[PDB]
């Protein structure tokens, strides 16, 4: 019991491509998604671990 | 130089994150030698260029 749950669910990701279609099919135990993200990229950017307040 | 450093990787990848810690100690190494040597070289020659700059303007005389 994680959270107080025996059952789990998996999270999986993809990056449809502009032009590509994304089709799901299924009988059960699906967690669909809702809201996705168009994204655009550009370096410049990173994951910064910090404790320090910002100003 | 623009900075990036921070790589996660997960439980069954320690080899992985022992080669990005190879990478990022290695490059640090090489750059703090670089530096704290050049530092060390150039006062050297920086003392000898007046003191040769002195005799020059003794012997101008």
């Amino acid at each position: 019991k994680v959270r107080d749950r025996e059952g789990r669910i998996n999270y999986y990701w993809t990056l449809l491509e502009p032009g590509d279609t994304i089709i799901f099919e299924a009988n059960g135990n699906l967690i669909a998604p809702r809201y996705a993200f168009a994204l655009s990229r550009g370096f410049g950017s990173g994951i910064i671990n910090s404790n320090a307040p910002m100003d | 130089q623009f900075t990036a450093v921070g790589k996660e990787f997960n439980k069954l990848e320690r080899r992985m994150e022992n080669l990005n810690k190879k990478v990022d100690d290695g490059f640090i190494d090489i750059w703090t030698y670089n530096a704290e040597l050049l530092v060390l070289l150039e006062n050297e020659r920086t003392l000898d260029f007046h003191d040769s700059n002195v005799k020059n303007l003794y012997e101008k005389v």
